[PDB]
């Protein structure tokens, strides 16, 4: 259970850079 | 950008309540 | 302790998907 | 919709702050 | 691990308050 | 404001990755 929390959160911190992304994206107009 | 934004913060969503059942069972022991 | 971190989780969970609600909206204008 | 979206992320922050109390108790035993 | 795992998600907690400010401030145009 | 919320949500990941390796580090043993 341990190991697949850390992998969740790996998982989430991608989706956080994707989103990221999103909004450099919505910065150049 | 606000829809795929919007789309992963829903991905995210999922995923927090990944992490969530797998505590509950580290929970039950 | 465990538990209550898996309710907090799911609580967190729920209000992204209202961040991405929020988000759908300000993409129809 | 964006001082709701601020909103919802202060919200979130308060919780991750609640996890992380929470942590603190399993970390003291 | 414990006690830096509840600091982390402090220092997360405070990113999404900055957050908030940022979108509170394009609220205001 | 929509460039620093990409830097923090990039900073927010980097902290999600770094609580991963810590329960990595407790799933160790």
């Amino acid at each position: 259970e341990l190991k697949a929390i850390a992998q969740e959160f790996k998982a989430i911190a991608k989706e956080f850079k994707a989103i990221a992304f999103e909004f450099k994206a919505i910065a150049q107009k | 950008e606000l829809e795929a934004i919007a789309q992963k913060f829903e991905a995210i969503a999922k995923k927090f309540e990944a992490i969530a059942f797998k505590f509950e069972a580290i929970a039950q022991k």
